């Protein structure tokens, strides 16, 4: 588990890190375990969210085991603790913007 | 990376029945998951009851025809809700109850003998006065 | 469809690096497959590259192979042409040219190899 | 590997039928584009497909051909038909499509 | 009885159902390159289990008294006990190890026996 | 030959997700379209913040179907074939029938619904790791070969009302006595996500499945013409990276496919029995590749087993 502090309107990345270099099916979620984003092995899979248009995950890291969340123009609606799923040994990431 | 969870606190008169629970997290089905009820008299040794393997509701001997085992399968939402069923709750039945969660579909390493497995996982413990 | 406005006209020395812009407004830039095309004085076209926008892939001549870099800018929406290892017939017109490609980065994408729209011109003089 | 064209000189009057070829090293027959090229200006696109004009070209540029040589055929010489003309085939891979040699329309 | 043709609590019918199964044993350009060199491997294989199989101290087959004493700290089998029914999987596997640990050690030890008393008896 | 031998009153599990055949087959088919069908681009990024790599190869295309591939074993290593009708995925199976080599398995590396494989047990097959969990894939394969005839694609609608009815009313009986099921629009994402790649006479349509789940069912019709799409430049489906390739010969294109299973995604809200809503996705290259080989294990064996006897013979 992780802290991250933020500030309104700010491109904040929130990396999904795991103990393997692999690329496995991860899962980013909101408190909520609503589905923000994951993958199909090689695609980007938006999944259901209200961050649709603000999250987004980098490519290259995955083969290096990290399956990372970049959010574009930051809210404090946007601020949650999100959860990185991956390997089952979730590091559910924290963000505080006020 | 997995925890058993029992049912709470439960006091009941002399002569009655009992549902316990025990709750399952990061488990999917009984029917992978085949649990083995184990008493415990307050305090003493663990007595094995008996067990729901394959949905199989059944206890030993001793206590056959008294003890039957129901396992609520869910998953997801609701984490495998493995229950029991002892009729005529006399004095003497004041123990306190178990399960146990083990894999069944790995057949190959060391878990189970006729039935009765390794058990790897416990829940809390119910102590159960009946007064 | 595109409009293409070069660099100026610039004056070299035989074996020195030169850069030669192209700026395109217009449709999609990134969707569009640009290609320098130089101008000889007098003959036949000598075929130097093509460079599709997004895939970032300037191809060069086998002749001009070390000796041209062809690179882009998809923000400011220039690409760039750099000669080094120049010669007295390298003074020529250059033409980054555009033309609708298709979708390179979405779908249905043909490769085409003809051009519709170009650029200005640039008379890169070495001397 | 690779285009030209087999008039080099004419100084042919502006109203002759001009000749305008497009001599290649291998067969396309089905990839091939025009192009007018005044000396010291940029090629302007007459015929793409080699079987089917452009949008604002004229009906004057009759390009024709299938195989390797090509043939582009102006029936009527307008003043403004004078340029360097190029062809380009973009049939095969790896893209590496020269250009026609040309032919000057000069009056 | 049938390959895997039954399901009952373990040791014995097993070693009667595979006593009627080892009964009857037996059950009883163009063409080809790749298949021959799989069965050229499996028989190589097949054979050597065989060669293997024929440095052993029993050589028979379901009923076998070879020489390792399967002690008492193995030995909890009551007399009759030993032959009545066995199916049982994660415990088979264990039990087929313990199968296996007595086999070597059983051939070992008849081996050890056979070549002792082939340098001690010397029967003429 | 296929060979084949049923395992009598034999309660046999099995899980689709440790398989260890399904293993090999992934390796097997990238090594393949790695020699096989050459895009004109791959990418591979990587730190050598990273660095994007390309090859840069020939792209020729060709009329592609996809084959039926059995699986065989080296000596030994028996293979068990469940042939129950309630298999869950993860669940135990009744009839079982080991096997020395697989069956008929026609797979085809595809998006959210699997096209020309097997079939499920007599509706569809609920097998997922997690029946209702908002966090996994639902992995279900169809019993009806859903013929889809695309020249854009002319999706029946009767077979498809069938198909959304046949899988609602097993998700009720998996889930929700009572319960309404309603089918929402596409989840969102990349090309292959939001609309479906399969095999079109080799080349890959792709229509938005957004058109077709808005299906209302209730517990107490001559084409449906999706929008497709001429596939030229794709994510590469083998690992993560881009493709270019040759166009089509056709600009029309015709060909003959059934499809042949159901992965989709999910809400996930709560929601839980009051409505269920579903929307298509999924169909991952790592769970398609668990999903063909599902009811497998491999175990192998020498001539020997004991009885501890006073037989006392000789030697
Ligand atoms: C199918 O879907 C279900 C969920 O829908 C999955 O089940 C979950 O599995 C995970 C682990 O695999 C479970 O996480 C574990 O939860 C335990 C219980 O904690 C909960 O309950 C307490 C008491 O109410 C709350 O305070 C707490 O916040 C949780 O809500 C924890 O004890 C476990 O923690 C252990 O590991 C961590 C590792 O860091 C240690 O720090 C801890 O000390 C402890 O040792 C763990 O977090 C989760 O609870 C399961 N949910 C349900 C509903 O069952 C299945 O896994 C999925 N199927 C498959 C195959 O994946
Ligand atoms: C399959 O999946 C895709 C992607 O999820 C769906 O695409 C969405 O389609 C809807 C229409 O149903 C789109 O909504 C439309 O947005 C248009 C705006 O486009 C301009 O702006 C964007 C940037 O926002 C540019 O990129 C783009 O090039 C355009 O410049 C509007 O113009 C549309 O309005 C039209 O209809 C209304 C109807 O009242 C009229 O009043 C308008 O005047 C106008 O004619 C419309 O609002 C949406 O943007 C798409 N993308 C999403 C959701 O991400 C497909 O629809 C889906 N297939 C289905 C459902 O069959
Ligand atoms: C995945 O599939 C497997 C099988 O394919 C499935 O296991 C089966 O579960 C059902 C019930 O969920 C079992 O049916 C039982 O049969 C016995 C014998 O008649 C009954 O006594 C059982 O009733 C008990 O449960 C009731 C439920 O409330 C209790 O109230 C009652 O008191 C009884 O104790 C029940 O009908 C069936 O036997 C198994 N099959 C096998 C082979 O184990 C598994 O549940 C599936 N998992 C999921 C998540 O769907």
């Amino acid at each position: 588990k992780k802290v991250v502090l933020g500030k309104k309107g700010d491109t904040v990345e929130l990396t999904c890190t795991a103990s393997q270099k692999k690329s496995i099916q991860f899962h980013w979620k909101n408190s909520n375990q609503i589905k923000i984003l994951g993958n199909q092995g090689s695609f980007l899979t938006k999944g259901p969210s209200k961050l649709n248009d603000r999250a987004d995950s980098r490519r290259s890291l995955w083969d290096q085991g990290n399956f990372p969340l970049i959010i574009k123009n930051l809210k404090i609606e946007d601020s949650d603790t999100y959860i990185c799923e991956v390997e089952d040994q979730k590091e559910e990431v924290q963000l505080l913007v006020f | 990376q997995i925890h058993l969870v029992q049912s709470g606190t439960e006091v009941k008169k002399p002569g009655s029945s009992v549902t316990v629970s025990c709750k399952a997290y990061g488990v999917n089905t009984f029917g992978l998951y085949a649990v083995n009820w184990v008493r415990q008299a307050p305090g003493q040794s663990l007595e094995y009851i008996g067990q729901i393997w394959r949905w199989k509701s059944s206890a030993s001997h001793h206590f056959r025809g008294r003890v039957l085992i129901s396992a609520v399968d869910l998953t997801g939402s609701s984490p495998p809700i493995s229950s029991l069923e002892i009729k005529n709750l006399t004095s003497d039945d004041t123990a306190v109850y178990f399960c146990t969660t083990t894999s069944t579909y790995d057949k190959w390493s060391g878990l189970h003998h006729d039935g009765v497995m390794a058990f790897s996982s416990w829940g809390q413990g119910t102590l159960i006065s009946v007064s | 469809e595109v409009q293409l406005v070069e660099s100026g006209a610039e004056v070299k020395k035989p074996g020195s690096s030169v850069k030669v812009s192209c700026k395109a407004s217009g449709d999609t830039f990134i969707r569009y497959s640009f290609t320098w095309v130089r101008q000889a004085p007098g003959q036949g076209l000598e075929w130097m590259g093509r460079i599709i926008t997004i895939l970032d892939v300037a191809h060069y001549a086998p002749h001009l192979q070390g000796r041209v870099t062809i690179t882009a800018d998809k923000s400011t929406s220039t690409v760039y042409l750099e000669l080094r290892n120049l010669r007295s017939d390298d003074t020529a017109v250059y033409f980054c040219a555009g033309v609708y490609e298709g979708e390179a980065d979405e779908g249905e994408y043909d490769n085409n190899g003809f051009l519709k729209h170009w650029g200005q011109g640039t008379l890169v003089t070495v001397s | 590997d690779i285009m030209t064209q087999s008039p080099a000189t004419l100084s042919v009057s502006p109203g002759e039928r001009a000749t305008l070829s497009c001599r290649a090293s291998e067969s396309v027959s089905s990839d091939l584009a025009w192009y007018q090229q005044k000396p010291g200006q940029a090629p302007r696109l007459l015929i793409y497909g080699a079987s089917t004009r452009a949008t604002g070209v004229p009906a004057r540029f009759s390009g024709s051909g299938s195989g390797a040589e090509f043939t582009l055929t102006i029936s009527s010489l307008q003043s403004e038909d004078f340029a360097v003309y190029y062809c380009q085939q973009y049939n095969n891979w790896p893209p590496r499509y020269t250009f026609g040699q040309g032919t000057r329309l000069e009056i | 009885l049938g390959f895997l043709g039954a399901a009952g609590s373990t040791m014995g019918a097993a070693s009667m159902t595979l006593t009627v199964q080892a009964r009857n044993l037996l059950s009883g350009t163009v063409w080809g390159i790749k298949q021959l060199q799989a069965r050229v491997l499996a028989v190589e294989r097949y054979l050597r289990d065989q060669q293997l199989l024929g440095i052993w101290g029993c050589s028979g087959k379901l009923i076998c008294c070879t020489n390792v004493p399967w002690n008492s700290s193995w030995s909890n089998r009551n007399l009759s006990e030993i032959w009545d029914n066995m199916t049982w999987l994660q415990w088979d596997k264990e039990i087929s190890n313990y199968t296996q640990i007595i086999y070597g050690l059983l051939e070992e030890s008849q081996n050890q026996q056979e070549k002792n008393e082939q340098d001690l008896l010397a029967l003429d | 030959n296929p060979q084949e031998i049923h395992l009598e009153n034999v309660t046999e599990e099995f899980n689709m997700w440790k398989n260890n055949m399904v293993e090999q087959m992934h390796t097997d088919i990238i090594s393949l379209w790695d020699q096989s069908l050459k895009p004109c681009v791959k990418l591979t990024p990587l730190c050598v913040n990273c660095n994007t790599s390309a090859i840069t190869q020939a792209c020729p295309k060709v009329s592609f179907e996809p084959i039926p591939i059995h699986y065989c074993a080296p000596a030994g290593f028996a293979i068990l074939k469940c042939k129950d009708k309630k298999f869950n995925g993860t669940g135990p199976c009744p009839s079982v029938s080991t096997v020395q080599c697989t069956h008929g398995i026609k797979p085809v590396v595809s998006t959210q619904l699997l096209l020309n494989g097997s079939l499920a047990e007599e509706e569809v097959m609920i097998r997922s790791e997690n029946i209702t969990n908002n966090a996994k894939n639902i992995l279900v394969q169809f019993n009806t070969p859903v013929q889809i005839n695309c020249t854009h694609c002319n999706v029946s609608k009767a077979t498809w009302n069938e198909t959304l009815g046949k899988v609602v009313k097993q998700l009720r009986k998996h889930f929700g006595n009572n319960t309404i099921i309603r089918f929402a629009n596409s989840s969102g994402g990349d090309l292959e996500v939001t609309t479906h790649s399969f095999n079109c006479g080799g080349e890959f349509f792709y229509c938005n499945t957004s058109g077709l789940f808005n299906s209302t069912w209730i517990s107490n019709n001559d084409s449906i013409t999706l929008p497709c799409r001429i596939k030229q430049i794709i994510n590469m489906w083998q690992r993560i990276g881009q493709a270019m390739y040759a166009p089509p010969i056709q600009g029309v294109i015709r060909c003959v496919s059934n499809i042949t299973g159901l992965i989709l995604t999910r809400d996930g809200g709560s929601t839980n029995s009051t409505t269920e809503t579903f929307r298509p996705g999924g169909g991952d290259m790592r769970d398609n590749w668990r999903s063909e080989l599902y009811k497998y294990k491999v175990v192998k064996i020498e001539p020997l087993g004991v009885a501890p006897t006073r037989c006392k013979r000789r030697v």
